[PDB]
RNA sequence: CCGGCGCGCG
DNA sequence: TCGCGTCTCTCTAAAATTGCAGTCCCGCGCGCCGTAGGAC
DNA sequence: GTCCTAGGACTGCAATTTTAGAGAGACGCGA
């Protein structure tokens, strides 16, 4: 409603995906860290991408 | 409310009495914009 | 030299 | 002489369940049992 | 004896199964 031509869709998709990636990695890392499992952020970022 | 049926056809004559009935029974025989203005959106983004 | 059923090992 | 809610369906827009489709660690060993049915 | 012999568990999703929304042609009653 604020931005029309693709800045409406491009910025909206960019903001949604950027927030989703941060929380998706955080939730998975929190689950594994709670059990002492040590996995690099690179491996999870490969899956989340 | 049979006069509402007349809107489905061209309304030939009709009006007084029994003409609407005969016609409804014989009608079955035939069957400001700112698009492309990147500067405005850049201003709105901030 | 094909598949089912049962019992096991890591 | 028509007019009025309206009798009797009537046809479809919009959810509300509901019956499938799909899937459900890996790698080894051993044994048993099939292959059935019927008029001669 | 046998010789040929013919009933989990969860998710996904389109498919009913209504519920509903309006709605109209002919109408029995009525102005």
């Amino acid at each position: 409603r604020i931005l029309g031509i693709p800045w409406g869709f491009l910025i909206g998709a960019e903001l949604t995906i950027v927030q989703s990636r941060i929380s998706l990695v955080n939730k998975i890392q929190k689950v594994y860290r709670s059990q002492g499992v040590q996995i690099h952020n690179r491996h999870i970022e490969i899956i989340v991408r | 409310e049979l006069k509402e049926e007349l809107e489905a056809q061209g309304l030939p004559i009709d009006g007084t009495r029994n003409v609407l009935y005969q016609r409804v029974q014989k009608a079955r025989r035939i069957n400001k914009l700112h698009e492309g203005d990147t500067e405005f959106w850049k201003r709105r983004f901030l």
